[PDB]
């Protein structure tokens, strides 16, 4: 049953998992914009993850920070 | 007082399993990188493999930041990179470690035959395995569900089952499963359990596994080692420079194999981490996890899965097993050797001049050698300003400093050592003598002991360094002090070939020769007469002579006579010291009688006289061989006159059998067999033939016309004295030589009629090639046999040493002469020799002792003995020694290179094993197998079957394979029945009483059978007399003792009957045994004393066992007995040779004997 | 090689195994004598220093 | 490995270059006994003076 | 060929030649063995501690030689030493006990 | 030269014994302690030590028994010095 030789123990083990159809890929990816977006949407509803944001570019002007290390920008 | 903490000399050594709190003491640091070196400044990368911070700084006291360079800061750890200045030599000491991610198998538990972790767990090795692989689920702790605790599940079976119960069931899988059951394991419980299961169940299948397991854990749980430590959490890294990166030539550099392993290691273990960081899907850190393991087991011991290879190259990469176990079989560099200082070698020459107690040293070896005494000889008069100065003199070779070796090199010995060494006489310590040449100059009369030839075969000095070796090489290895081979009190010292050739040249007679008849006033004006030319060396004349007899009471009488002797024995007489008798040298001196007188003069006159009078010898034999003008012709060899008819008659009968079957009276098979035989008396005859006229043909007239005696010719003295050439040699010479055989052995009917004085033909010489070709292949091969023989025998033996005094147990065997068949195949009086009496013995007569209780018995009280009629002396052996643990010297003997009883504490293992090993080489079932066979105690092919008890017998049942055989004894119950398969013919008589031990059949015995149903005097007279008639048959001197201790360390384990003390079926040390019931018998129990049943082991069986796990290691495979000693957590104490030996103090025996003992009493004391 | 009057006689033990004893003549004559050519060399390499 | 398949093997052969010759050692040894003495010989503070 | 004191091998400290300056003589199991019926100790502590494996001893040894002073002060030598952490390296614990 | 050490061994029984006691005695000669018992013949200490066993007036009793008067002999010296470390009260 097992030959041992990890590279079999490996590729039989994965082997079993099937390809995704095209559009199974596009389900899955929604599955985690919804999951992502949620956490998101999570974070947003959290009064203490505003008022640091504020207090960290209150800090970020008062040149104790720089613009990369808060934001990546925003849309835009 | 306080004991103490930091170093003493330590005693013992203790090995068991490492915690990884452990394993982190140990360690100085973490190494977390793959990296090596920084790839232009070459300086370590900081955690890495090589490292400063960790391990060590790269050059002698410097930072490796450069920051502290002086030798002043020490203690100072670097506030740049921490590395404490101290020298390079603790990066070859300082150990690391690294933290893995999952949990690991140690390969040598899991892979060790007797798996640990598996029969620990009472769980297979495949089911474990399957679990580590991911390949299936286990139950850990099942609680009450429906589940045994052991029991493994697949996926689905896992789902369905944790389905139905949330808790209470609990099942892992992987590394982290073994662990945890592992930890989880109770041993104590389990005990409990096992002891009650093993009480309530009778069939021997149950409670057989189940002592033994028990057994098991509760040895493991006495160790101190908790199973979980069978799995790595941490994993140890090696000192690195015991793995060194170290720079070549072209810039290249070269690396142990172990930094790749290591390397493989740690990257798969952070990618693992980074692999939980990153929280990848199960299959892909599964196979991280797996790898991981992979690279581990590949890093302790490679190839016991995969066997992974080096990069870029093919061959598989050494591992730390390897590293440990090393090649050549077992050799653990105290085994297949050492390289060694202060030594050197070179070619040998003869040296005839030199004292038998010196030897030729070349001048350039012995300055090279000398060197460091010649330095401090050099400024210690004052002739060098300082050592400098004294290397710039002895390399300028200055005149002045050859004076000072001649100070130095004079009572300093040297150690002269020969490539086959076999037994302690292959090396032996010398007095150097300054020669101008590049050739050593040994001793004549040492060839014989180093078997050294000089045909270019070459010998390598060592000089002893301290003063202990000085005198132990003058007191112990020096050569006049061995004169007697440790085998067999016979001298090892005898006179060789020319030497030989000469005393026979001179003490012979010829029928008619100046100055035949004549008489002379004494040795002096013979000698005169010889040397004037006037008298012949050989004439038949009465000289008169003064001998001396020592026979008064240790004083030297004085007669005198007119001896009728020749010329030559009255000159060779001149030699012979004091208390020998004239009858000596009035013979025809040949190697027997030559080599007798030695012995004769050293039984008489000790040592010294013994000695001088063999250097004599040999310069005289040497002057006088010379003198004779000794030479070979052609004409020497003389072949019969009446060969040709012979030759022709035995060639009538071929062709008579062969009209016969050309007719067919005869079958061509027996044809064959009559034809053979009429050659071979051919053969007979021709030889029987040219040894008549070799030998007597001389016919030489004194005042008469004809008289005729033994030959004078050249050949024939040579082959007669025992110089050189024998009966079969000369008789190939002169003679037809033999009938040759195929390879396959059927041996071919058209004999070789020619001989080497005249011509072989071509078909002849060709079938004589393979003669040769296997002869060559065959001793050569019977070297590598003996070697391997002697390494059993010393591995079996080695540690038994003279310990005790004397035991004084009255045990011993009965002595009696061979007697075999014939008359007197040994006598009782060699037997006998240099043995302690085990009691007093009797004249015809009695209340007369002769010999009283134990007494070393020499020449002397053997004469006594033999001059009384006596047959029978019952003899103390080493076999029957009440001591533990070693041999007393009273039971041994007195045999030595010295006359003298055994010392106290000389190892006398090892020079029994060499005993029996040395001549190996000169044996031809029978034979050096059949010595093989015998110490292995192999039971034969078709063994005959012993009668089990004694009492009328007879047949039983039938033809079912076993037609059986039902014994009835007199008093006692019959029930003992033995199934013998009734297709071997039998012996034993149907309506006859047969005695236990007696012949139900025949054949050979398995020597079990002789020790159980005879018992262990019986067996080891076997096993001696067996050996013993293997070597003799081949004209072998060794004495029963060395035979006798291998036999005890083959009986030295037992197995116990009956209990009291310990298990039932045991197989033990009888020492153990015996010190435990002597014990026993009184205080403890009143006595609750247990019975045994002494055991035969093989040599190589009996060898496994030893206390010392050290020692184990070396001769042994070293991979599982490191495991299994490992798991027992066993405390080696030393205590014997081997163990010392590798760990590098003094053996507890010779001259060590006194610090080990002094030592050992200190031990298990106050 | 080379061919030399030879005598077959113990000469004092010198010859005593297999051992030769050669006249002065021989090596006088030089005949004996051995030419061998070595061959040795000296590497030019280069060093961090 | 190296020639005769035997356990002579690379690593083997690579001597220590980084071990001081006993030869030199017992030098090192005895220029202490030497210039001590010879510092036993200068005035008691030139000594020092050197010394330091 | 002869040797007083040689090279070193660096893997484990051994005599080696590094300058065709001869590496010594090697003493091998039967040689030992030899000493050993003898009954020649300290021949063979020196033979395999101080005259070879031993990194402290060779030395000690060389200053007591030119010195005049004949004796050992052996050490543990350091193919034993080795093994010790080749055993350690692995899930092994090899300790030495007492006093 | 010793060219037999037979009567040394005679001396002492052991013979291993004997190259301790000889060792040991030639040690009091070669590390200069102690000066020889009898005429030196160029002989090293080595031998000067069994020729000193073979006269019979060197063995481990008279040894250990003038090594224990030695003891003494230094302890009568520094008598008056160690006894002066009474502030160790
Ligand atoms: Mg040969
Ligand atoms: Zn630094
Ligand atoms: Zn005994």
């Amino acid at each position: 049953g097992r030959t041992t030789d990890p590279v079999r123990m490996y590729m039989r083990e994965m082997g079993t998992v099937e390809l995704l159809t095209r559009e199974g890929e596009i389900d899955i990816a929604k599955r985690i914009e919804d999951g992502i977006n949620q956490v998101q949407c999570s974070v947003a509803e959290y009064p203490e993850a505003i008022t640091y944001l504020l207090e960290q570019y209150d800090r970020v002007e008062a040149e104790e920070a720089r613009l990369s290390d808060l934001i990546t920008g925003f849309v835009d | 007082l306080k004991a103490q903490t930091k170093t003493e000399e330590f005693d013992a050594i203790k090995i068991a399993l490492a915690s990884p709190d452990m394993i982190r003491s140990w360690s100085f640091g973490e190494v977390k990188k793959p990296e090596t070196i920084n790839y232009r400044t070459f300086k370590p990368e900081r955690d890495g493999l090589f490292c400063a911070r960790i391990f060590g700084p790269v050059k002698d006291y410097e930072c490796l930041c450069g920051k502290y360079k002086r030798l002043k800061h020490r203690g100072v750890i670097c506030e740049k990179c921490g590395v404490e200045v101290t020298q390079t030599k603790v990066r070859r000491e300082r150990m690391g470690h690294i933290e893995l991610a999952s949990p690991t198998a140690h390969i040598w538990f899991l892979k060790s035959l007797p798996s640990r972790i598996g029969l620990l767990l009472d769980m297979p090795l495949r089911d474990i395995e399957r679990v580590l692989y991911f390949e299936s689920y286990v139950v850990i702790e099942g609680g009450m569900t429906n589940l045994e605790r052991q029991q493994i599940l697949t996926e689905e079976q896992y789902l369905d089952a944790l389905e139905e119960f949330g808790d209470e069931f609990d099942a892992k899988m992987g590394a982290e499963a073994i662990q945890a059951l592992l930890k989880s394991m109770d041993l104590e419980q389990e005990c409990e359990q096992l002891r009650e299961e093993l009480n309530e169940t009778n069939s021997e299948t149950k409670r057989k596994k189940l002592t033994k397991r028990i057994k098991l854990l509760e040895a493991f749980v006495q160790s101190g080692n908790k199973p979980e430590w069978m799995i790595l959490t941490v994993l140890p890294v090696l000192p690195p420079d015991l793995r060194p990166l170290v720079p070549l030539d072209g810039g290249r550099f070269a690396t142990s194999d172990l930094n790749d392993l290591y390397r493989r290691v740690i990257n798969r273990n952070n990618r693992l981490k980074r692999l939980l960081d990153l929280a990848a899907p199960d299959i892909i850190v599964r196979n991280e996890k797996r790898m991981l393991q992979e690279a581990v087991d590949a890093l302790l011991d490679n190839g016991r899965r995969g066997r992974a290879i080096t990069g870029s190259n093919k061959r598989p990469l050494k591992s730390l097993a390897d590293m440990i176990k090393g090649k050549q079989g077992r050799f653990r560099q105290n085994l297949l050797g050492k390289r060694v200082d202060y030594s050197g070698r070179s070619v040998i020459t003869v040296g005839p001049y030199l004292r038998l107690h010196q030897c030729g040293l070349p001048k350039k070896m012995a300055l090279e050698l000398f060197k460091p005494f010649i330095y401090g000889k050099l400024e210690l008069r004052g002739l060098a300003t300082t050592i400098k100065a004294a290397k710039k003199m002895v390399e300028r070779e200055e005149a002045v400093v050859w004076d000072i070796l001649d100070e130095v090199i004079r009572e300093h010995p040297v150690l002269l050592n020969r490539a086959p060494t076999l037994h302690r006489l292959g090396i032996q310590a010398f007095e150097p003598v300054l020669i101008e040449g590049k050739a050593i100059q040994l001793h004549p009369l040492v060839c014989a002991a180093y078997n050294a030839d000089f045909d270019g075969d070459q010998m390598a000095v060592h000089v002893p360094l301290t003063l202990e070796a000085q005198l132990e090489a003058r007191a112990l290895m020096m050569s006049t002090n061995n004169i007697l081979s440790p085998a067999n009190g016979e001298p090892i010292i005898v006179p060789s070939q020319d030497v030989v050739l000469g005393l026979y040249y001179m003490t012979r007679d010829c029928v008619n020769a100046k100055g035949e008849g004549m008489v002379l006033t004494g040795p002096k004006e013979a000698e005169r007469l010889y040397r004037s030319g006037l008298a012949s060396l050989h004439a038949r004349v009465k000289v008169r002579i003064t001998e001396y007899e020592k026979d008064a009471n240790g004083e030297l009488v004085a007669k005198t006579s007119l001896k009728d002797t020749t010329v030559g024995r009255a000159i060779l007489w001149m030699i012979v010291p004091k208390g020998l008798p004239y009858s000596i040298v009035n013979q025809a001196l040949g190697k027997k009688a030559i080599s007798k007188m030695l012995n004769t003069c050293y039984r008489i006159l000790g040592l010294k006289p013994t000695v001088i009078f063999a250097d004599q010898i040999m310069y005289t034999g040497f002057a006088y061989a010379a003198r004779s003008g000794a030479s070979v012709g052609i004409d020497d060899m003389v072949i019969p006159e009446k060969k040709h008819e012979i030759i022709s008659e035995a060639e009538a009968e071929v062709a008579e059998i062969q009209e016969q079957f050309q007719s067919g009276l005869v079958t061509a098979g027996e044809r064959y067999n009559k034809v053979i035989d009429i050659w071979a008396a051919a053969n007979d005859r021709v030889s029987k033939a040219m040894m008549d006229n070799l030998q007597t043909e001389t016919v030489i007239n004194r005042d008469g016309q004809e008289e005729k005696q033994v030959s004078f010719n050249s050949i024939y003295m040579m082959a007669d004295s025992g110089a050189r050439g024998s009966a079969a040699q000369i008789r190939q010479l002169a003679g037809m030589r033999g009938l040759m055989a195929k390879p396959d052995g059927s041996i071919i009917e058209t004999p070789i009629t020619a001989n080497f004085r005249e011509g072989l033909n071509v078909l002849q010489y060709f079938i004589s090639t393979h003669g040769a070709r296997k002869g060559l292949a065959d001793t050569a091969l019977k070297t590598a046999n003996s070697g391997y023989l002697t390494r059993r025998l010393v591995d079996v033996a080695q540690d038994l040493v003279v310990t005790e005094d004397d035991c004084g147990t009255h045990e011993g065997i009965m002595m009696t002469p061979v007697i075999e068949g014939g008359d007197v195949k040994e006598p009782l009086r060699d037997r006998v020799l240099g043995r302690v009496t085990a009691e007093d013995v009797l004249k015809p007569g009695t209340a007369d002792i002769l010999v009283p209780r134990n007494t070393l018995l020499h020449e002397q009280w053997c004469d006594l003995l033999e001059e009384n009629s006596v047959d029978a002396v019952k003899v103390r052996s080493v076999v029957s020694c009440d001591t533990d643990f070693g041999v007393c010297a009273h039971c041994y003997g007195r045999d030595l290179a010295r006359g003298h009883i055994i010392n106290k504490g000389e190892a006398i293992g090892v020079i029994a094993a060499q005993s029996i090993g040395e001549p190996g080489t000169q044996l031809t079932t029978g034979g050096l197998p059949r010595v093989a066979d015998l110490f292995e105690a192999r039971r034969p092919k078709e063994p005959a079957i012993l009668a089990e008890i004694s009492g009328i017998v007879s047949f039983g049942k039938e033809t079912k394979g076993k037609r059986r055989l039902v014994i009835t004894p007199v008093d006692g119950s019959d029930p003992y029945e033995e199934m013998i398969p009734k297709w071997r013919q039998l012996n034993v008589f149907e309506g006859e009483r047969v005695e236990r031990g007696d012949v139900i059949s025949d054949g050979p015995e398995a020597p079990h059978d002789i020790l159980r149903l005879r018992g262990v005097h019986a067996v080891t007279r076997y096993i001696v007399n067996e050996v013993q008639d293997v070597y003799r048959l081949q004209g072998v001197k060794i004495n029963d003792k060395h035979i006798e201790v291998i036999v005890r360390q083959m009986l030295r384990k037992a197995t116990i009957v009956n209990a009291g003390s310990s298990d039932f079926l045991e197989g033990e040390q009888v020492e153990y045994s015996r010190v435990k019931i002597a014990n026993r018998e009184l205080e403890a129990n009143g006595k609750v004393g247990a019975t045994y049943s002494r055991d035969l082991l093989g040599i190589t069986k009996a060898s496994l066992a030893t206390e010392s796990f050290i020692s184990a290691a070396s001769f042994q495979e070293t991979t599982r007995v490191l495991t299994e000693a490992a798991v027992a957590g066993k405390r080696d104490e030393l205590r014997g040779l081997k163990e010392n030996v590798i760990v590098g103090r003094l053996i507890p025996a010779g001259t060590g004997y006194a610090y080990h003992q002094d030592r050992m009493r200190r031990r298990a004391a106050g | 090689g080379q061919n030399m009057r030879v005598a077959f006689m113990p000469w004092n033990g010198y010859n005593f195994e297999d051992s030769i004893l050669v006249s002065e003549r021989v090596v006088q004559e030089d005949r004996f004598t051995t030419i061998h050519i070595q061959e040795l060399a000296c590497v030019s390499r280069d060093t961090k220093l | 490995p190296i020639g005769d398949d035997e356990d002579s093997h690379l690593g083997d052969f690579i001597e220590d270059t980084t071990l001081e010759l006993p030869l030199d050692s017992a030098t090192t040894e005895s220029l202490r006994a030497a210039t001590h003495d010879v510092l036993a010989g200068l005035t008691a503070r030139e000594a020092k003076v050197l010394r330091m | 060929h002869a040797r007083s004191t040689g090279s070193y091998s660096l893997v484990t400290q051994q005599p080696l030649g590094g300058k065709a300056q001869f590496g010594g003589q090697r003493f091998g199991e039967m040689e030992v063995w030899a000493l050993e019926a003898y009954g020649a100790a300290y021949t063979l502590q020196e033979m395999l501690t101080v005259k070879s494996d031993d990194v402290n001893g060779r030395t000690k040894m060389y200053k007591n030689i030119v010195d005049g002073n004949h004796q050992m002060e052996p050490g543990m030598p350091e193919s034993f030493n080795v093994l010790l952490k080749e055993i350690r390296s692995l899930g092994i614990n090899i300790e030495l006990e007492d006093e | 030269a010793r060219v037999t050490v037979q009567d040394a061994v005679e001396k002492i029984g052991n013979r291993f014994d004997l190259v301790l006691v000889a060792a040991r005695r030639a040690r009091q000669m070669q590390v200069g302690g102690k000066d020889p018992l009898v005429p030196e013949e160029n002989d090293k200490t080595t031998v000067i030590a069994l020729r000193e066993i073979e006269e019979g007036l060197i063995n481990n009793q008279i040894l250990d028994v003038r090594e224990r008067q030695e003891q003494q002999e230094q302890e009568a010296a520094e008598l008056q010095a160690v006894t002066a470390i009474a502030e160790g009260r």
